[PDB]
């Protein structure tokens, strides 16, 4: 057809806020992209191939995506995994949790409060904090490398391979060694100011999932009025940009604070005592508490992991079972990711993916992220907004301030 | 990013259609430089989604790749990316790539950096 030349100007994630002499005028953010593409491409593909494709979305939580994906698949085909392999899945998952949380809190949240820029390793401070961060990161990543191989070990109906019991005992030892570091993290994050770098404290509905002894895996939604499995409203608002989500007609927040608020009574161990001690600090009305909340989840998930490890030893020989693919299975798995609740929905037909709907926690958190920009300051405002954003722990972010 | 670039393409195409007083758009051919690390499938899909609800809807999008050509200034010698590929390649060459002949690292990208719409099919 008719040839022309029209140049496409791409001078070029981020959050944009426009402010004025009369006050702030506008604030909008496009920080994540729709997973729709994947939802579109995997349709008609084999279940294994789709399960291989899915972890490509938001690669930072690489493990989580895989685990919830396979969970959805199993729930579709009607397969229910053994308690041992389920426990192991939760252990690997716990590793991912440790890595994500530690890395996020230390490398992102602390330099904001202490005002650092550039390289984050320096003599005069932070040696010990980084020692803890690096040790936790190493521990989690090592657990992920030992129980996973993207996760090659994670397969439909079981595991690709399973290591010796020796490395599991050593894992227990290393975890027990890692406990006081997490405790120091919680103590350190206890002292830092919340709702400020201008309080952003307000009413905020938190959403989570409920598991009998913990919040890792679950089959029921966790807000004030619970549902087993349902589709909350979703709204398409465009900056000029992913789709936003509304629970019960209002924006809602997901993350560690949601797990604590909704499922506090389910906790136990040192983390329970710590929660009872600082219950006022981890309140439902503030975003920054999430950071501290995450720190708490370290300790819990550390101790919990140990218990889980012992459960794996309840049956000394372990072997990954096999399942048969079944049509008509529709499986909605609402899992809990370090970011928040991750939702996977897979309907299988003739052994192939017939329907796929994936919702990432950052999509949930984006509405409230837009809401909690009630930060008034005169630029430095960028830094404050950045802190508020980092409180929600998105995959990546950046703040731009504009006048007029 | 794929979605941003796709947004640029869609906006530009729709702008062109508005200027030409187009009743409908049926086909768009876009030329992408290989130095762009974007994935054609994601960009195409995104374009398809953004194209919905406009005159340019259900339009057929074709992607043509423009090879990357580098011209070292010192020796004044030109070579292509395929020649160096044989041993991700796209991003930020200036860092690693140099002329096969010179020990220089100084060169200019002549082809393959930009993205432009080469063809548009209009129905009025
Ligand atoms: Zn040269």
């Amino acid at each position: 057809y008719l040839p022309i030349t029209v140049d496409h100007i791409a001078r070029v994630g981020g959050v944009e806020i426009v402010v004025g002499d009369d006050g702030v005028k506008e604030v909008k953010l496009n920080i994540i992209e729709g997973p729709r593409f994947f939802e579109a491409i995997t349709l008609g593909k084999k279940l294994d191939e789709a399960l291989a494709i899915y972890p490509r979305i938001c690669s930072f939580c690489s493990a989580a995506h895989k685990l919830t994906a396979v969970e959805a698949a199993e729930k579709a085909i009607g397969f229910t995994p053994r308690e041992e392999i389920q426990a192991l899945r939760e252990v690997l998952y716990i590793g991912d949790m440790i890595e994500s949380h530690a890395l996020h809190l230390y490398l992102l949240v602390l330099p904001d409060y202490l005002g650092y820029s550039g390289p984050l390793h320096m003599i005069d401070e932070y040696k010990k904090e980084m020692s803890i961060a690096l040790d936790l990161k190493n521990l989690g990543s090592w657990m992920m490398d030992e129980l996973g191989s993207h996760q090659e070990n994670a397969v439909l109906g079981g595991f690709g391979k399973l290591p010796d019991k020796s490395v599991l005992e050593n894992m227990k030892r290393r975890l027990k060694e890692a406990l006081p570091k997490a405790e120091y993290t919680f103590e350190l994050f206890t002292k830092l100011e919340q709702y400020e770098e201008i309080t952003h404290i307000a009413v905020k509905p938190r959403n989570g999932v409920y598991g009998i002894y913990g919040d890792y895996l679950k089959a029921s939604d966790g807000n004030e009025f619970p549902s087993e499995e349902y589709r909350e409203h979703i709204k398409e608002f465009v900056v000029e940009f992913a789709k936003h989500s509304h629970y019960h007609g209002k924006p809602f927040m997901v993350g560690a604070i949601s797990r604590l608020v909704n499922n506090a009574d389910t906790l136990y161990g040192r983390a329970k005592e710590l929660y009872e001690s600082y219950k006022d600090l981890l309140r439902s009305t503030n975003p920054f508490a999430n950071n501290l909340a995450q720190a708490l989840e370290l300790v819990y998930f550390t101790e919990r992991a140990i218990d889980l490890i012992d459960e794996a030893l309840a049956k000394w020989p372990i072997r990954p079972r096999d399942e048969v693919a079944l049509k008509d299975g529709f499986g909605v798995s609402t899992t809990e990711a370090p970011r928040g609740v991750l939702v996977y929905a897979l309907k299988v037909e003739n052994g192939r993916v017939s329907y796929a709907d994936i919702i990432t926690p950052t999509a949930f958190n984006l509405a409230m992220m837009e809401q909690h920009v009630r930060m008034m300051a005169e630029k430095k405002l960028k830094l404050l907004a950045e802190m508020v954003v980092r409180a929600y722990d998105p995959c990546i972010s950046c703040s731009v301030h504009v006048a007029r | 990013h794929e979605w941003a670039l796709a947004d640029a393409i869609v906006r530009t195409v729709l702008d062109y259609a508005q200027r030409e007083g187009a009743s409908r758009v049926k086909a768009v051919r876009v030329v992408l430089g290989e130095l762009q690390d974007v994935a054609e499938d994601i960009v195409k899909f995104a374009m398809e989604q953004l194209f919905a609800g406009t005159i340019a809807e259900g339009a057929e999008i074709e992607f043509v790749e423009e090879e990357a050509v580098f011209k070292c200034r010192n020796c004044n010698y030109e070579w292509k990316l395929k020649e160096v590929k044989d041993k991700f390649i796209p991003e930020v060459v200036h860092a690693f790539l140099a002329c096969p002949k010179c020990g220089s690292h100084d060169f200019e990208v002549v082809k393959g950096r930009g993205v432009y719409v080469a063809g548009i099919k209009i129905e009025k």
